[PDB]
């Protein structure tokens, strides 16, 4: 039932800027905290970036903090990630998730997208 | 911000053989680890939350336990279905933290 | 003894409309005849409500969810399904997690490492009656804080909100008649505050609990029950109370250009 769905990959040329997006469904979206995760080639899981249920307080790695903004819209069930001066080392896979967290988020299951490719050069 | 490190990064092991893998904090997370299993062109999936408590659907044959800095992830009898990439992560506080990940091979 | 009730998947979600609902006196303060300007947690106007329906006609689906920054709980029924809600973290014999149950009699608020089923319902039994916790939880210790009261909870429709501020879980609740089904009525009714709990824990999660009667999970049977669930959001509310105290108006001032023109003029 439950289905999390990336789009808005692509290529850009660094220094440029990106919009993702994530479409939610199956499930109370608005009821929950969203994470951004990336995952370049041949690299492990990065954590990117967490937004509250009510679209409030938003969190960032401190390795895109400055320029990734994180924003979603609880009317369309949509989750947004804009990235601004992209770099060569933002190549990756990213996801939108639900991530079981029983102390910020208060998530009691674990939900991923597809995963979207993101390519800087 | 909590550093995460995995030991071993690699291993190998035949099909029944006990499976270790460490996990370990730079700070005090008590009980708030995650394990996922992340297998070559899929979304990583939850095995383990709050260091010890299984998630629904998952065998028998995975554990954990751990607390503070210190966590351990166990697979009392490694079946082939189990070749996958594991990672540990951290939700004590933001901003979270995935570990290297350690990759278990087959034998 | 645990058993396992949910054997079926996760159903979808469906939503209702709050209209006006889920609005509590915010402090305990008398005034009359008086506009006043306030913010707190609210439940916003006009928002989509979470229906659930923990048993459909025997499709047992009971969830646990995030608590937020408080909860508008409401439900609809006369069979007494509804005993009680579990409030936690991790719902585990790691931390401390609040139970409260109600019954014939009394109601009874605990707070210990309550070790829950990954289920749990209250076990009603017919010899007299007989009724058991051993159905929610298999052990509990080191228990911290305890309270004994009264019972907490056409058609019934029961509302409450509930909320965990500077380690006070506090409950309010209103009861009123009703003839509509599938949906909340429409209409102003402030809840009034029911009990201040001075406990001092953390909440991120909770749970329902549901009476199952003993007549090993397919021997546990009930009828369909439901109940909706509603979040609150940091909001400000023009109350407007009337000459005994009674709120019986309210707007929203972010719902609309309308309403914060109203709330910037302090009038309706
Ligand atoms: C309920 O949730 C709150 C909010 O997350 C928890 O408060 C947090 O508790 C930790 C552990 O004590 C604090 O970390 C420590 O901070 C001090 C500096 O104040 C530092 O010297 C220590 O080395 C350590 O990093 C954390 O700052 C604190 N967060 C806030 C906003 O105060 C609280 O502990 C939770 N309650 C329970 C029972 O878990
Ligand atoms: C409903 O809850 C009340 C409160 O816990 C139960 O009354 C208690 O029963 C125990 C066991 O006999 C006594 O030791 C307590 O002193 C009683 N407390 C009070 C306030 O009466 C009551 O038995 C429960 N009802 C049913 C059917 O179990
Ligand atoms: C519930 O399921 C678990 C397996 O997840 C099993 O071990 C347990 O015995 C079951 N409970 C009952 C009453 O059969
Ligand atoms: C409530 O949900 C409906 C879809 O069923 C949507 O059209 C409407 O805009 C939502 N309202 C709010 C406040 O989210
Ligand atoms: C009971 O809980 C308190 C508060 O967390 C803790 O300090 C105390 O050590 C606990 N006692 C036992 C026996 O676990
Ligand atoms: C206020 O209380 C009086 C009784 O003292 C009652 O007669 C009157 O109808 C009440 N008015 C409202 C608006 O509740």
């Amino acid at each position: 039932e439950v289905q999390l769905v990336e789009s808005g990959g692509g290529v850009v040329q660094p220094g440029g800027s990106l919009r993702l997006s994530c479409a939610a469904s199956g499930f109370t979206f608005n009821s929950y905290g969203m994470h951004w995760v990336r995952q370049a080639p041949g690299k492990g899981l990065e954590w990117v970036a967490f937004i509250r249920y009510d679209g409030g307080n938003k969190y960032y790695a401190d390795s895109v903090k400055g320029r990734f903004t994180i924003s979603r819209d609880n009317s369309k069930n949509t989750l947004y990630l804009q990235m601004k001066s992209l770099r060569a080392e933002d190549t990756a896979v990213y996801y939108c998730a639900n991530l079981k967290d029983s102390r910020y988020s208060g998530s009691y299951y674990d939900y991923w997208g597809q995963g979207t490719l993101v390519t800087v050069s | 911000v909590i550093w995460m490190t995995q030991s071993p990064s690699s291993l190998s092991a035949s099909v029944g053989d006990r499976v270790t893998i460490t996990c370990q904090a730079s700070q005090d997370i008590r009980f708030y680890l995650n394990w996922y299993q992340q297998k070559p062109g899929k979304a990583p999936k939850l095995l383990i939350s709050d260091a010890s408590n299984m998630e629904t659907g998952v065998p028998s044959r995975f554990s954990g336990s751990g607390s503070g800095t210190d966590f351990t992830f166990t697979i009392s009898s490694l079946q082939p279905e189990d070749i996958a990439t594991y990672y540990c992560q951290q939700y004590d506080n933001l901003p979270f933290t995935f570990g290297p990940g350690t990759k278990v091979d087959f034998k | 003894q645990c058993v396992n009730l949910t054997t079926r998947t996760q159903l979808p979600p469906a939503y209702t409309n709050s209209f006006t609902r889920g609005v509590y006196y915010p402090d305990k303060v008398f005034r009359s005849s008086v506009l006043h300007s306030t913010q707190d947690l609210f439940l916003p106007f006009f928002s989509n409500v979470t229906w659930f329906h923990a048993i459909h006609v025997k499709r047992f689906d009971n969830p646990v969810l995030p608590f937020n920054d408080g909860v508008y709980f409401a439900s609809t029924e006369k069979s007494n399904i509804i005993r009680g809600w579990i409030f936690g973290t991790t719902l585990d014999s790691k931390t401390q997690s609040l139970l409260i149950v109600n019954n014939a009699t009394n109601v009874v608020i605990k707070v210990c490492e309550f070790q829950f089923c990954n289920d749990p319902f209250l076990g009603v039994y017919y010899h007299s009656w007989m009724e058991s916790e051993f159905r929610v939880y298999s052990s509990a210790n080191n228990c911290t804080f305890e309270y004994v009261s009264q019972p907490f909870l056409f058609k019934n429709l029961r509302e409450f909100v509930f909320k965990n501020i500077d380690g006070y879980f506090k409950i309010y609740s209103k009861h009123t008649p009703i003839n509509l089904v599938r949906d909340l009525p429409q209409g102003f009714s402030a809840l009034e505050p029911l009990v201040d709990l001075p406990i001092g824990i953390n909440i991120t999660r909770f749970q329902t609990l549901l009476a199952l009667h003993r007549s090993s999970s397919s021997g546990w049977t009930a009828g369909a029950a439901a109940y909706y669930v509603g979040y609150l959001q940091p909001r400000t509310f023009l109350l407007k109370y009337n000459e005994n105290g009674t709120i019986t108006d309210a707007v929203d001032c972010a719902l609309d250009p309308l309403s914060e023109t109203k709330c910037t003029l302090k009038s309706f």
